[PDB]
């Protein structure tokens, strides 16, 4: 149950922007 | 750490996060996993 | 029961703009009563914002203090809903040691234009079953597994280096970007979670196709793109705010690239609303900039509120109607708010008491309405909660006129405090 | 699709070939004298001969000064740099006002760099050395040529290179079947990747399999890029420096705007002159539009004195609606347009006039057409009367709220009742000022 | 000389693999029974066929 | 091409004879006889470079030609002597103090001429052999007179390999550093290979000895030495202007070492001219610094121009003659420019016409000189180009009086614009 709760926490947090967004918003 | 939003920028994307939320090991299956024995049934290479 | 970060604020009871589909304001709807003409005007401006056709249209909300300008602005924001940028700032927020007032206004504008960018990625996800000896120029095999498929991949040198650098191990779920050959480890296998536990996270095996096309729509603002492009690690400025006067050339390039994407169907531009409360706090330089920042094709709808009379413009000796230069006043439409009658004040107090969850007797409502008409609306709103607390300390369920009188004597309004001061003014410092 | 700005109807100056302004043409109505002066200024700019010439557009607000400047921009086209700027822009926290002004000056001077690249592209069919008993004596294994067979979709060509190209052939991981680019001049081999024909669906490495080059082996033709002198100044002031300590340290520090020295700008001038002499570059000087020039302070005008007298300066258009105003940066010095008399001495003043009711009606109809608004003649007359009472901008702005009200009412036209209701909902500056008093 | 000019070694264009079940272009290869395949249905059919083959042999 | 026809493009010099007497019209310079003669005397004083920290002020009414005198002085001074021209507003930086900016301007105007004896070998490469497993090599170079075979050390081999020298290259090699500079491809070997290559343009074979010693002169400014010696990679601040407050002790060290170089035959000091145009934009602090910056032996000649008369000194409430404090005015000599007569105006207009390549009739000259006397010289000078464009639109070749009147009607001067404004004074803002 401790493993489940901590893994729930770590698997539930979304990044504010994320690598894909920062990459697609770059100018060439 | 759960309030560390800046660190998560280096780590994942939002599609990855949604994936993770949908795919996080459910609690029931965790006890199923920790009960069952190892399913080591690898058919081994064949080269057919 | 549980307290959130959001709790009972001044405008928390304004759930929207209470007007019909004909834009006719109901007397009391969505937590907003009275101000019929201004609410109708706000509905027209809201429809303008929703259509998103006309660029840089400026609206000014004018009226006496306590007449609902910020209430109307918050109602507009609540009717607009999320996913349409509504940027709310005070005129004071543009005076920064980081950047010029012009730059701050530019950032506020770029923050009210939203961009929805979509892309196709074509990734591979699966649980890795095997990575075998690469010793020869190195060559290896990777076995990936879904609940429905497993396939074996022949690895080139770059992919081998990426896999060995991430220490990808048998029994973990990765996603591989085919275009970039990028390995992202997102979790460990479902055959354990079986004695482990660390920074690691546990994920169950992907189901379906190993290779998947995927459409992801990214919501950003023009300001976010500007600060991402400002420097190599400029996305950190979205957090610290250490943006520092983004270059104009970068902004022109971003505007052109966004126009390209919109033509290509890649990007969708959602124009929004910039709300500057207390716009009388702007300089004449800031108003001069607003004159021209509105004439851009990428300008949002500007809403500004000011309770000033005929005041001198900041930074100048010139008297202008709303503290705003007359050249900018010609560029906007002015919404004026009529003061509140006894019925309107009573209705507002009733809605506020509903928000507070406080029950008040009808005599108490009459007395508090008269107090608000005498003193001010906000003072009555505050007396609401003060009398609720005094009633609770008395172990009563309903707030009586006695409690309102008690809190009235405990807490003064501006006029009575000014009087008590005035009779003692030699005791107060500097007049 | 496209969003309608306040100047989206202004498509040109509306002049006939003789240089005379039509009553209404290309989105502009009236103001004929100013449009004719602006045509003369457009010809001055197109002559590309005069540097640092300034025109001030002076008149009451709403008389088309910015409309005329943007019409000038449209007349010059996208190839001529048009740098719009507000007088408030000079007050930067990072750089001095003089630096902002000079940078904006360098943004109005355009440069068309035409560089012709000659490359040999294709898939490497063969890498064979040509052996000879050539040397100036010697019992060794000698080669006098390296045969490279390059295969494009169009055909195959066998190139014979300097034997020294063998070093870069294996410095780059160049084998048969790899896609390569051999600079005709530089002679540097460059492995783009491997041909995508040798690419199974079971291969995970990516950014290695490039499609077979299309067309001929021998082609890269001319790349033409347009820059401003400010772009060169900025590029050469702080190098990208992404390779070493510069990379990490500079990126880690915030990239502030710096006060570029006249030494750098002089060097850029020399380099651009040499580029033009070699025929690689073309100079297209543009126009700098300083709107709200009265927002500049005395120091800015004093600098403009020197900036306008340089041979490298663009054409400057100043707009000012100020009647007789204290110059910013001075306490009690009033000059006509908020501009010092000595700056007005080196300016040519184009004066814009108040519009008659008929001109306002024409402008309102043009704006309605631009915004996709059908307006009845009665509504147009009433809106013109409103504009006569209040102002042109106010009447122009009632169009879209009134069209929305008509749409809500089931109509597709603006009728008198809708404009009356919008007039009652929204106030102009005069009525609001009456209410305030 | 050979170290610097290995040369030769023709590239040998690969085989355009096909899925036995759907006769579609192959985009997967089963680690057991390296038969290529294109769909998940093809994968389960291939694995059933391998089970029957190993039962027969 | 990047130099177009500026306001002072016609000014080729001061137009003075050997007696420093001004010729009426010479070197694009009409009239201003006494002012031009004074400028010539100052120019001689600058050429001599004997007396340090000399200040001259050019004072006159607007349009009388102070900046033209300064530009003529710059042209007659030549590219070799430093001539830094700034506006008084340029010393107000956010990077540095006004005193620092003025010190930097002063040290840009002093030039250091550093002569060093190099030993180069310059020849045509007729053979180069490099053996590589330490590397061995041999190189044969020839002038028209001699040929020599060089056995190469490892460092020289590396230099040649980096610079990719072949037979037929004309190269120069520095004996101290081994730097390879290739001047082109030679007459004899010339064409090069029968491979891809490109086109060809060939240079001559050098004459004389391979080793020719030779003495080269390198010119820098004191500001460059300060910037390079201040920041360990401060050299890039010579372009970005990112040198904040160079230390006084660093400058003292630079001065001492430059004097030492001068005594030891290495350096020769070239005192230049600092031209502060619109010096009335300096504040009292800047003038006070200028007072003592002129007392140093490393101080240039200072030329200042101002059209003010009896004006406030910036940063103070005091009235002084030129907006310059009287203590600084006692430190300088004043060159007064007199207003222009009818014939001087006509001559200047003719010179500007010639510079812009416009033919115009004599009636046009009469009308335009009348306009210039009535309005201003600069307005007429702009009417020059305007009328030429009008004539070309008309498809004429000579600018007539009708074109001049047309451009007079199209473009206003300050007087007529001010009058038309006065008529509609209420329509303009903040009168
Ligand atoms: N229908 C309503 N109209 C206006 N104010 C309302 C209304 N209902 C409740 N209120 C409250 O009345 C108070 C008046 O504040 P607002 O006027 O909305 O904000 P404001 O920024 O102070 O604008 P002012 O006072 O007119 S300058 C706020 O506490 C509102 O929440
Ligand atoms: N002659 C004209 N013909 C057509 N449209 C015009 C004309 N003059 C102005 N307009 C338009 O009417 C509106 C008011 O003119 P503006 O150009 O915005 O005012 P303005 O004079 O440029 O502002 P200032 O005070 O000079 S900075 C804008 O939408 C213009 O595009
Ligand atoms: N010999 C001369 N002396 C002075 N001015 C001249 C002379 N010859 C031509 N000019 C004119 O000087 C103009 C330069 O601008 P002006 O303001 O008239 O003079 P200036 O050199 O700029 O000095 P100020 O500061 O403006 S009084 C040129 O456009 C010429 O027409």
């Amino acid at each position: 149950d401790q493993i489940y709760l901590v893994n729930e926490r770590r698997c539930s947090q979304a990044p504010v922007y994320g690598r894909d967004l920062l990459r697609i918003c770059a100018l060439p | 750490s759960m309030f560390d939003l800046i660190g998560l920028e280096n780590k994942i994307t939002r599609h990855e996060a949604e994936l993770l939320s949908k795919k996080k090991i459910p609690r029931k299956l965790m006890e199923e996993i920790s009960t069952s024995a190892a399913p080591a049934a690898r058919p081994a290479a064949a080269k057919l | 029961d549980v307290t959130r970060i959001e709790r009972i604020g001044a405008h928390s009871h304004i759930r929207g703009l209470g007007l019909d589909d004909a834009l006719e304001p109901r007397q009391a709807s969505q937590g907003m009563v009275g101000q019929l003409a201004a609410r109708r005007a706000a509905g027209v401006v809201l429809e303008m914002i929703r259509e998103g056709k006309i660029a840089g249209r400026a609206v000014l909300i004018a009226g006496q203090p306590g007449t609902g300008k910020t209430a109307i602005a918050m109602g507009m924001a609540q009717a607009l809903g999320p996913d349409t940028p509504f940027t709310a700032i005070a005129g004071s927020e543009i005076f920064s040691l980081e950047m010029s007032k012009t730059e701050a206004l530019t950032q506020a504008f770029r923050r009210s234009i939203g961009v929805r960018i979509k892309e196709e990625t074509e990734i591979i996800e699966g649980e890795v079953v095997e990575i075998q000896i690469d010793r020869p120029s190195k060559v290896g095999k990777l076995t990936l597994k879904t609940t429905e498929m497993e396939t074996i991949y022949d690895l080139g040198t770059k992919m081998i280096e990426s896999l060995t650098k991430d220490k990808v191990q048998a029994g973990d779920v990765i996603t591989i970007d085919k275009a970039t050959g990028k390995i992202s480890k997102l979790g460990r296998s479902f055959t354990r979670a079986d004695a482990m536990g660390s920074q690691t996270k546990f994920v169950q095996c992907p189901d379906g196709e190993l290779q998947k096309r995927k459409e992801v729509v990214h919501t950003v603002s023009l300001h976010e793109i500007d600060v991402i492009n400002s420097r190599t690690q400029g996305f950190l400025a979205l957090f610290s705010g250490d943006t520092g006067e983004i270059k104009s050339e970068v902004r022109e390039q971003i505007n052109a690239k966004v126009a390209e994407w919109r033509e290509e169907g890649k990007a969708e531009i959602i124009p929004g609303v910039l709300f500057i409360d207390e716009v009388h706090m702007l300089d004449i330089e800031s108003f001069s900039f607003l004159n021209r920042a509105l004439e851009s094709d990428m300008a949002p709808v500007l809403i500004m509120a000011t309770n000033r009379g005929i005041t001198r413009i900041r930074g100048t000796s010139y008297q202008s109607p709303h503290g705003i230069p007359i050249d900018l006043l010609d560029r906007l439409l002015i919404v004026s708010t009529t003061p509140y009658s006894e019925k309107d004040t009573k209705q507002i107090l009733r809605i506020r008491c509903e928000e507070e969850d406080v029950e008040m007797s009808e005599d108490a409502y009459t007395v508090l309405t008269r107090i608000g008409l005498e003193t001010s609306l906000r003072y009555a709103i505050q007396l609401i909660t003060a009398a609720s607390l005094v009633c609770r300390k008395r172990k009563g369920t309903e707030v009586q006129v006695d409690d309102i009188k008690r809190v009235y004597s405990l807490f003064l309004d501006e006029s009575r405090s000014t009087q008590y001061m005035k009779e003692y003014q030699d005791a107060f410092l500097f007049n | 699709t496209q969003r309608i700005a306040s100047h989206s109807h202004v498509k040109g100056l509306g002049l006939d070939e003789s240089g005379l302004a039509k009553q209404a043409a290309s989105g502009l109505v009236g103001q004929e004298n100013a449009r004719e002066a602006c045509g003369v200024i457009v010809e001055l700019i197109k002559s590309k001969k005069m540097a640092g010439r300034a025109v001030l557009l002076a008149g009451p607000p709403g008389t088309g000064k910015t409309a005329l400047a943007l019409a000038i921009a449209q007349e010059l086209g996208s190839k001529v740099p048009f740098c719009p700027m507000v007088g408030s822009e000079v007050y930067s926290t990072e750089i001095k006002k003089t630096e902002v002004l000079m940078e904006n000056f360098r943004r109005a001077i355009g440069l068309r760099i035409k560089e012709t690249k000659e490359v040999y592209e294709g898939e490497v069919t063969e890498l064979t050395p040509c052996e000879t008993e050539n040397p100036m004596g010697g019992y060794g294994k000698t080669i006098s040529h390296v045969i490279i067979g390059l295969k494009t979709a169009k055909g195959t060509k066998q190139l014979k290179l300097d034997p020294s190209i063998f070093e870069s052939l294996q410095k780059e991981r160049v084998e048969a079947g790899d896609v390569i680019y051999i600079e005709a001049n530089s002679g540097a081999v460059k492995r783009q990747g491997r041909c995508d024909t040798y690419a199974t669906e079971f291969d995970l490495e990516a950014e290695e399999y490039v499609p077979l080059p299309k067309g001929d082996v021998h082609k890269k033709k001319e790349i033409i890029q347009d820059v401003t002198l400010h772009d060169l100044d900025v590029a050469n002031a702080r190098p990208q420096g992404g390779q070493d300590i510069l990379s990490m340290m500079g990126q880690l520090m915030k990239p502030k705007k710096t006060e570029i020295t006249d030494k750098l700008r002089g060097e850029i001038n020399k380099v651009v002159n040499k580029y033009i002499d070699q025929g690689i570059a073309e100079l297209v000087p543009g126009v700098l539009f300083v709107d709200e020039v009265h927002m500049l302070d005395i120091e800015c005008f004093t600098y403009l004195h020197r900036a306008l007298e340089s041979s490298i300066a663009p054409i400057v258009i100043f707009a000012s609606n100020r009647g007789n105003c204290v110059i910013r940066g001075t306490e009690d010095i009033t000059s006509p347009h908020g501009i010092p008399l000595d700056l007005l001495d080196r300016v040519m003043i184009i004066r814009t006039m108040l519009y008659t009711p008929q001109e306002m009606k024409q402008i309102i109809k043009i704006r309605a057409q631009t915004e996709g608004i059908n307006i009845s003649e009665e509504a147009l007359n009433h809106l013109g009367e409103i504009g006569t009472k209040t102002t042109l901008r106010y009447s122009v702005q009632l169009l879209t709220p009134a069209n929305l009200l008509a749409k809500i009412n089931g109509k597709d036209s603006i009728e008198k009742e809708h404009v009356e209701e919008i007039s009652e909902l929204f106030y102009d500056a005069k009525s609001s000022a009456k209410i305030l008093a | 000389f050979e170290e610097w000019f290995p040369q030769g070694r023709p590239p040998k264009v690969p085989v355009r693999e096909v899925c036995p079940v759907t006769h579609r272009p192959a985009l997967y290869r089963d680690p057991v029974t390296d038969i290529p395949y294109a769909t998940a249905r093809a994968f389960k059919i291939i694995r059933e066929a391998y089970k029957k083959y190993i039962t027969a042999h």
